[PDB]
């Protein structure tokens, strides 16, 4: 993924704000409400019943967490994204054997998260800039079925 | 296919967006072209600038289209009969297209409506226009 | 959504399977099990073997199931409930497995009805099996 | 793609009985008619208004005749498709803009063909090796997205 110095500018000065501790969760909470059949994965959870339920889960928070530290991770390795995601390619695809097309959602939901946390400051120049960084997350994470 | 809470969540959220119509939806087409430059290729008539009266006007149709087929969520088939014929017979809009259009109206959704988009409504929502998106893409007369 | 002229196509098409519904979706099944084996994973202990007994009795319920789709074409959400709480609440099913299932239901009746299975019933039949697909995959009580 | 001994030996004698001049075109109008929307990259081929005109269309069938020669070029090269298909992707990819999807599509669509055609012949170990041919075709081509 290649980023204009303008965009990688205003990529990091987004991220900056972005609270840690909570947005991964949020961004997994809602791919598991949002697409229900992605609790299948995450069946050790608990309960996943409703919304609430959901988006207050221990488990969904903390490991969110880990996920929000991958995509972290995948920002300061743009250039390097299938060689970074090698490991959990090979955990999500040959052993999990999650479809790619949850790979993109989990990406969107991130961006939609990512624009209810910060308003018009996620100005469209801004989310274009987080769609390549998204995508090029989820071509890594596909990459053992390319 | 959407629940009797689905509609309650849509009709609500949507109602939300009132005298905002045509400034929702021109923001989610310029999230679109932006984000997805492919998407362009079906408007290479249109002046695509930031701005673009074009894409405004545009934008209120989108949304003001959206508000009725919110009004008529038990029958879209039948209400959207007319864009249906537009977008699948006549423009051959290929399905994708409708993903992206969609993610960017939830996108610019939750950037004006941070309280109103909670994770019931953002399923809701996402159920809704994708429901709108198979009528759109379907011939069915 | 379906046009009256897939419907029409649908009801013929389907129409011919008759008695053959446990041999179709058997043969199906098989198709989607050897082509796509992460499919397998949904059916654990089952015993997926060549002219299994367990798969043809799946097969003709599945089968029965398109009968009862076919029936209530206008109106599968309250016909296809009970399968959308097995599917979508209980078994919660990737839309993918849908996808490859369907393209398996279209391979079989192919090579079964060769009269029958013309271009454009060959586009009704994917419509309608994309329509099922979407009530097994939805949440909507 | 990675065919047992078995399965490319199944496949190459099912497509040596493969009707060079027509399957393809069989293919190309049923992926024209099945996914109507498809039909906007071929404008200049003239009447695809109905679906008898689709299938009777001349440059459709002639068309299709250059699918099924890649089909078969990538037959012949099973362990360098990506080199096969290089200068296609770029086409489809960078040029036509033709969403991946699609390329997947078509892959299924002439398996339905492939069945139509032979019947019981294309049984279902034949298929699931016809499967990984087209999962490769359509990767191979979408790799200038990857
Ligand atoms: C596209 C972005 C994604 C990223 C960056 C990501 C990242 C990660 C990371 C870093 C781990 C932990 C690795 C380890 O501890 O060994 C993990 C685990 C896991 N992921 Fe993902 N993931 C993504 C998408 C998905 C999707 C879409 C699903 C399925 C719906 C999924 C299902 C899982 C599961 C089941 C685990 C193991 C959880 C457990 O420990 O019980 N992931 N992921
Ligand atoms: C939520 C989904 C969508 C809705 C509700 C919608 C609605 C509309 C409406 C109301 C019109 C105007 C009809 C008229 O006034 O004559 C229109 C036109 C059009 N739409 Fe869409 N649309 C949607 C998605 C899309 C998508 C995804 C594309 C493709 C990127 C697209 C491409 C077009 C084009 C090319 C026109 C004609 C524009 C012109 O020449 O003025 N639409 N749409
Ligand atoms: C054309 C769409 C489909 C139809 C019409 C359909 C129909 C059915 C029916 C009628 C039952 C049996 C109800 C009962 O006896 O309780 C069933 C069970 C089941 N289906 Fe499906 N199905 C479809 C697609 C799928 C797909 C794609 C998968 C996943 C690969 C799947 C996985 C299952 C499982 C795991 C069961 C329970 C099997 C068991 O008894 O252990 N189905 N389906
Ligand atoms: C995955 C299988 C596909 C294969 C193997 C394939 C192969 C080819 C080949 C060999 C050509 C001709 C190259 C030349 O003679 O210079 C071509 C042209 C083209 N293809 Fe494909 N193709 C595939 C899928 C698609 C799909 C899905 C679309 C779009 C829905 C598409 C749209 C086109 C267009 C628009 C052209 C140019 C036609 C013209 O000459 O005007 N192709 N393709
Ligand atoms: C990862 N979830
Ligand atoms: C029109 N969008
Ligand atoms: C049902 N399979
Ligand atoms: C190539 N069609």
């Amino acid at each position: 993924v290649h980023l204009t110095p303008e965009e990688k500018s205003a990529v990091t000065a987004l991220w900056g704000k972005v609270n840690v501790d909570e947005v991964g969760g949020k961004a997994l909470g809602r791919l598991l409400v949002v697409y229900p059949w992605t609790q299948r994965f995450f069946e050790s959870f608990g309960d996943l019943s409703t919304p609430d339920a959901v988006m207050g889960n221990p488990k969904v928070k903390a490991h969110g967490k880990k996920v929000l530290g991958a995509f972290s991770d995948g920002l300061a390795h743009l250039d390097n994204l299938k060689g970074t995601f090698a490991t959990l390619s090979e955990l999500h695809c040959d052993k999990l054997h999650v479809d790619p097309e949850n790979f993109r959602l989990l990406g969107n939901v991130l961006v939609c998260v990512l624009a209810h946390h910060f308003g018009k400051e996620f100005t469209p120049p801004v989310q274009a800039a987080y769609q390549k960084v998204v995508a090029g997350v989820a071509n890594a994470l596909a990459h053992k079925y390319h | 296919v959407l629940s009797p809470a689905d509609k309650t969540n849509v009709k609500a959220a949507w109602g939300k967006v009132g005298a905002h119509a045509g400034e929702y939806g021109a923001e989610a087409l310029e999230r679109m072209f932006l984000s997805f430059p492919t998407t362009k290729t079906y408007f290479p008539h249109f002046d695509l600038s930031h701005g673009s009266a074009q894409v405004k006007g545009h934008g209120k149709k989108v949304a003001d289209a959206l508000t009725n087929a919110v009004a008529h969520v038990d029958d879209m088939p039948n209400a959207l009969s007319a864009l249906s014929d537009l977008h699948a017979h006549k423009l051959r809009v290929d399905p994708v297209n409708f993903k992206l259009l969609s993610h960017c109206l939830l996108v610019t959704l939750a950037a004006h409506l941070p309280a109103e988009f909670t994770p019931a409504v953002h399923a809701s929502l996402d159920k809704f226009l994708a429901s709108v998106s198979t009528v759109l893409t379907s011939k069915y007369r």
